[PDB]
């Protein structure tokens, strides 16, 4: 006996996460924040002194 | 003299990924990242607190800098490169007909007047490009980028240096430019946005206009002519 | 080798690690040495050393090693990230969501996934590869070609099926920058159960 993902479930959980009839405009804002706090991302340095070529 | 920790690091991170952000909004900032980490948090210690983040900063040519907003007159703290090599430019934001379309505004918002290009100067300027050649949507996807990331400020169609550009590319600016940038007369910085005397030509902040004639009869600093401006 | 040149080489080093971490491709061992270490490759352990040290006490930020045979970086974070921990919402958090959905389904169905159950998956999300998105432009470059690029995910021909057809992996990056635990505790969230509700996916990720 194993545990089956159902995919289906899961879109419906997902798009009621993101605010259900339309998406709002920042649902995938929204569900990226979240999704941020199980990742070890490093944010990244830019600048634009001394990017030019030349 | 704190040994650099998790608080600085946390710090660091959320402004590396701002890129610039208002003395308000760091002040909470620095104060979250004490209580993240278990840092006394000490609010009269902010100074000390970037103050160790830059020692560590420095030899990588990187600093966190203050300066204050043409228009707000807010203080602004701002994670700036310092140097200009080989490895600076292997930066990957940005084209190289990208970056010299962004030369050509920033250098028609530095001759300019009122401090902002409009958007069919910038339109006609990529049309005069050396190189490969930008349609006209591509001109604003890239415009709307340059806001996004924070070196344009985009009002109505039109366009001025972010206050995290003047605060990277001041001494930049300075140097390339130094025969049409205007250098306040009162504290002798970059100035984008200005009152100009209409006489001789020399600019102000506006800021330092309203300090410096704070006066009846205002007259100009270098030509003595009444200031046409209101303070 | 005097330490004045030796430390410059350092600097010089984070700088190349910072800039070449800016899209999220890795940074191979071997263009560090050549591009930047240069007539120091004699130290280049002690000099890459130095930046790693550099880069963990200064910003927090830990060099990991995800190919052993090719010697190919990434910087992941020593800092647990956490909402209000004062970092920028981006379109660079859009894409993370739809990374995470993508995972989530892969490792959910036992660690691979055919490129059609993805699509299908993400048609109820109102994503289709061949229309532009209002959120994420080219979907089908974005998933099969920028996300395996940063080597998030690999996108690899099924073998021997004549048709060819192509099936999803985790990428050597999803293993450094997640956890088989971490995305069931996302999955488990999201549909309101407990991560111990999906035993056979929870034995998986515990070994
Ligand atoms: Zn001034
Ligand atoms: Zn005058």
């Amino acid at each position: 006996h194993m545990t089956v993902f159902d995919p289906t479930s899961f879109t419906a959980d997902l798009l009621s996460f993101m605010g259900l009839g339309y998406l709002p405009t920042d649902a995938w804002q929204k569900l990226g924040s979240e999704a941020e706090n199980y990742f070890k991302r490093t944010p990244t340095f830019h600048f634009m002194l001394g990017s030019f070529k030349t | 003299m704190d040994r650099i920790n998790e608080s600085h690091q946390r710090f660091l991170q959320a402004l590396m990924s701002h890129g610039i952000m208002e003395g308000s909004a760091v002040r909470a900032l620095h104060r979250h990242c004490c209580e993240l980490h278990k840092v006394h948090y000490m609010h009269d210690k902010l100074d000390d607190f970037v103050g160790v983040l830059n020692r560590h900063l420095q030899p990588l040519f990187m600093t966190i800098e203050k300066g204050v907003g043409e228009e707000d007159g807010l203080t602004y703290y701002a994670l700036v490169n310092r140097v200009e090599n080989d490895i600076t430019k292997m930066a990957s934001d940005y084209a190289e007909n990208e970056l010299e379309l962004f030369r050509k505004t920033m250098e028609l918002i530095i001759l300019s007047d009122n401090g902002f290009a409009t958007s069919i100067s910038i339109l006609n300027l990529a049309d005069e490009l050396q190189s490969k050649k930008m349609k006209k949507k591509e001109v604003e996807q890239l415009l709307q980028s340059f806001v996004q990331e924070k070196w344009l400020i985009g009002r109505n169609g039109e366009y001025t240096l972010h206050t995290r550009c003047i605060m990277e590319l001041e001494h930049y600016i300075r140097n390339t430019y130094q025969d049409v940038a205007k250098i306040c007369n009162v504290c002798r910085k970059v100035a984008i946005q200005s009152q100009l005397c209409e006489n001789c030509g020399i600019p102000l902040h506006l800021q330092c206009a309203g300090k410096y004639f704070h006066k009846a009869n205002p007259t100009c600093p270098n030509c003595n002519e009444s200031w046409p401006h209101e303070i | 080798h005097s330490q004045e040149q030796v430390n410059l080489k350092v600097g010089e080093v984070v700088q190349y690690l910072l800039i070449k971490d800016q899209k999220k491709l890795p940074i191979k061992r071997a263009d560090i040495v050549r591009s930047v270490i240069k007539e120091y490759k004699d130290i280049y352990p002690e000099i890459i050393h130095r930046a790693q040290i550099t880069l963990q006490q200064v910003f927090g930020f830990q060099l990991e090693e995800i190919d052993t045979k090719s010697h190919i970086y990434i910087l992941t974070n020593k800092l647990q990230r956490v909402q209000g921990d004062g970092m920028r919402v981006d379109e660079n958090t859009s894409k993370l969501g739809l990374l995470m959905v993508i995972l989530s389904l892969i490792f959910m169905k036992g660690n691979t996934a055919k490129e059609s159950a993805i699509w299908e998956m993400l048609r109820r999300l109102r994503i289709e590869p061949g229309e532009m998105h209002s959120e994420f432009g080219d979907v089908k470059k974005l998933v099969t070609e920028e996300f395996v690029k940063q080597k998030y995910l690999e996108y690899n021909k099924v073998p021997h099926i004549d048709p060819v057809e192509y099936e999803f992996r985790w990428g050597q990056r999803a293993f450094k920058e997640t956890s088989k635990m971490k995305v069931l505790e996302f999955v488990s969230k999201i549909q309101q159960k407990d991560p111990k509700s999906w035993t056979t996916q929870y034995k998986d990720a515990q070994e």
